[PDB]
């Protein structure tokens, strides 16, 4: 019911047709759900009010509480197919500096991993993406990290000389 | 380095990966044996539709009277005219 | 709500990194404006700006048969809006993304949401 | 049980959420799988079976090591590493690949 | 049931290279290699040299559907620049326009 | 010159629409995009299959109605929604309209595994751009 005029003028007059125009259809189309309907949908979505902890931002205390930082996203798919080979992303970005409980494992972990171990903040991000899923990938990564820590607790005999 | 080689061997024994080092020319063979080779790309069998089942579906739709085949019908008419003039 | 009230512990979500991708400027602007409005209605402090654009102008000629002294390209005025939500829960973000995808802009204005969990180590 | 089946059909036809509205058609679409499992979490498919976080990598034992005297064991280890680094495979697929490789190599 | 013929040739070659997967897979993986024994390498060489045409995995040339043109083609749209330009001229593509910078 | 989609002046009251009167250097300037599909996107991939599906759907919908589609469609992919905006013209009776619309909708919904639906262009005036 909105006779909106759409079209480029000819010379010195008024845009073209009145009702449905080709341009109007070419628009991504957002006529549905007006601000009133938007407020209605927002009042409907008002549910789900889960609390969140105030662990102080700055990317410091958040990692101190839990050093691991897994990424479990949910991209949007295209076309009529939902199979989107993109939900398997996973990285075990655990802050080793937050741990800080390595007596002799400092000389072991520095060598047991190549492209890791920084200077300011130890970002132990062992990209563990071997299995064809995400949650079990993270589980296997945590298990491997625990096994490595348990093995480093009793360092070898020739690990001192480097 | 000898120490680096021994450390890598120990890690592989613990982690469960390749132990001793060697030429890096094995990655290509590993990829060609396990990963995709060359002809099985994502845009090969799908690069061109067989157009057999699709052609049969279009023919069935035309028979049902809910489709249009302008180029095909025109070519058939031209072929009929040529045959009448032929041969 | 009507989602089977449970009593088990939830996953600790953090930072809902989003990144819109498209071509048309007005469509991306409308999408980001609607997203910011919905976020403000939900009550989540966030920031918005414009990261560098990514345009890989492919190569092609201006004619079809034979022409080289007069060439042309087909670029795009694409834009990006990182509508990232800093620290929030997973269920609320999931419901928000559901409401968004229930009527997302066709083609252009495609979001790439990304979360960052935590959980306990061992 | 003719009347029983008749009543069952009547129930399935009436009691079941009919159309008569747009929201009802949307619900029917969501139930019949016409609409994606919103939110598009990419979970409705692309599972590639399970791994139990200890099946795809642990391949040390499952190797069938030829008498350690050449690079065949090293090549098999490299193949296992490449398979573990590829998240587009399963347990059965990797097992069959390793078996066929070992066969075609040391059939004799 | 194609109209032209080059499209059918490409289809046949690609499908023959895809079907015989294991053979060409092993051949390409074992032929050119400096490690491992040469017995299997020579076996693969003889296999690829004795087999007939319509099977070798080296039959991949990007072409379009509207014209079946091999010159100037991209894998992004599986069509040539001419088809892309023809579709852009009709305003049937989003984001495509003149190089306004 | 360049007649990619334009029509130079000739008479005055000749037939012409929006798509049948535009220059190649005005694809996105004075003219819009008749296909806001999820194909030619960046940095997102997947464009070949999307364009193929769009062309197939457009050709099928043009072949459906006999002699009633002057301009192409405007496909819209809202995730799992296929919205069609065809430039249909009042042909005959509404019974046939509804029958064909429902048949096509059911067929496409059962084939593409995605809900499909169209809407006629009941307007007593085309989108004429240039008077020509």
């Amino acid at each position: 019911p909105l006779p909106v005029r759409m079209g480029y003028p000819v010379k010195k007059g008024v845009p073209m047709a009145k009702e449905g125009n080709l341009e109007l259809l070419k628009i991504p189309n957002f006529l549905h759900l007006t601000p009133v309907a938007i407020k209605k949908h927002c009042e409907a979505l008002k549910d789900f009010c889960t609390e969140w902890p105030a662990a102080l931002d700055s990317d410091e205390k958040c990692e101190k509480h839990f050093p691991i930082e897994i990424d479990s996203t949910d991209y949007v798919s295209s076309g009529p197919s939902v199979r989107n080979p993109r939900a398997r992303v996973v990285v075990l970005r655990v802050k080793l500096s937050s741990l800080n409980l390595d007596d002799h494992a400092k000389k072991k972990l520095i060598k047991l991993v190549g492209e890791r171990y920084c200077k300011t903040t130890d970002v132990l991000t062992i990209k563990t993406d071997r299995c064809p899923l995400r949650r079990q990938n993270y589980d296997y990564a945590v298990y491997l990290l625990t096994v490595l820590y348990h093995e480093s607790w009793n360092t070898e005999e020739w690990e001192k000389s480097k | 380095s000898e120490y680096a080689f021994r450390m890598s061997r120990l890690s592989a024994r613990l982690f469960g990966e390749v132990t001793r080092p060697t030429n890096s020319k094995s990655m290509k063979v590993v990829k060609l044996f396990s990963e995709l080779p060359l002809a099985k790309k994502k845009e090969t069998y799908d690069w061109y539709p067989n157009h057999h089942t699709y052609a049969e579906l279009m023919q069935t739709l035309r028979f049902l009277g809910l489709y249009r085949d302008e180029h095909q019908d025109f070519m058939d008419e031209q072929k009929r005219l040529k045959k009448l003039r032929g041969k | 709500p009507v989602v089977t009230i449970s009593d088990e512990p939830d996953i600790l979500y953090k930072r809902l990194s989003v990144l819109v991708k498209g071509h048309d400027k007005a469509v991306l602007d409308s999408y980001e404006y609607f997203a910011v409005l919905a976020a403000k209605e939900l009550g989540i402090s966030i920031k918005v700006h414009e990261p560098p654009r990514k345009i890989e102008r492919f190569t092609l000629l201006q004619s079809v048969h034979i022409y080289k002294k007069h060439r042309v390209q087909y670029e795009m005025r694409t834009l990006y809006r990182c509508l990232e939500l800093e620290h929030l829960t997973g269920s609320t973000a999931d419901v928000y993304l559901e409401y968004i995808q229930r009527n997302l802009p066709e083609g252009v204005a495609m979001e790439v949401t990304k979360t960052q969990l935590e959980q306990l180590p061992e | 049980s003719l009347w029983d089946v008749e009543f069952a059909k009547q129930l399935a036809t009436v009691n079941e959420q009919p159309l008569q509205n747009g929201f009802e058609e949307l619900i029917q679409w969501t139930k019949e799988g016409k609409l994606w499992e919103f939110p598009i979490n990419n979970e409705a498919g692309f599972d590639d079976d399970g791994s139990e976080f200890h099946e795809h990598i642990f391949l040390e034992k499952h190797l069938e090591s030829f008498p350690k005297q050449g690079p065949i064991r090293h090549f098999m280890e490299l193949v296992t590493c490449g398979l573990s680094k590829n998240p587009y495979l399963s347990v059965k697929q990797k097992v069959e690949h390793i078996e066929w490789f070992r066969n075609y190599f040391n059939e004799k | 049931h194609y109209v032209d013929w080059r499209m059918w040739r490409d289809v046949k070659r690609r499908k023959m290279a895809y079907e015989y997967a294991d053979e060409r897979l092993r051949i390409n993986s074992l032929r050119k290699n400096t490690i491992l024994p040469k017995i299997l390498q020579d076996v693969a060489d003889e296999e690829i040299a004795a087999l007939p045409r319509d099977s070798c995995p080296v039959r991949i040339r990007n072409r379009c559907v509207m014209t079946s043109r091999p010159r100037g083609v991209k894998r992004r749209w599986r069509l040539s620049r001419i088809v892309f330009r023809h579709l852009a001229d009709h305003g049937q593509l989003s984001g495509i326009q003149r190089a306004t910078w | 010159k360049n007649r990619a989609a334009r029509v130079r002046v000739s008479k005055g009251d000749k037939p012409v629409t929006y798509e049948e009167a535009h220059a190649p250097h005005y694809i996105a300037h004075r003219k819009g995009w008749l296909s806001l599909h999820t194909g030619n996107l960046d940095g997102e991939d997947h464009a070949a299959e999307r364009t193929v599906e769009d062309v197939f759907l457009r050709k099928f919908m043009w072949g459906t109605f006999p002699g009633c589609l002057a301009d192409q469609l405007v496909l819209k992919r809202r995730g799992n929604q296929l919205e069609i905006c065809a430039v249909v013209l009042r042909q005959l009776s509404p019974h046939k309209y509804y029958f064909l619309v429902g048949y096509s909708e059911t067929l496409l919904s059962y084939f593409y595994k995605c809900p499909v639906r169209l809407h006629l262009q009941t307007v007593p005036s085309k989108v004429v751009y240039k008077y020509l």
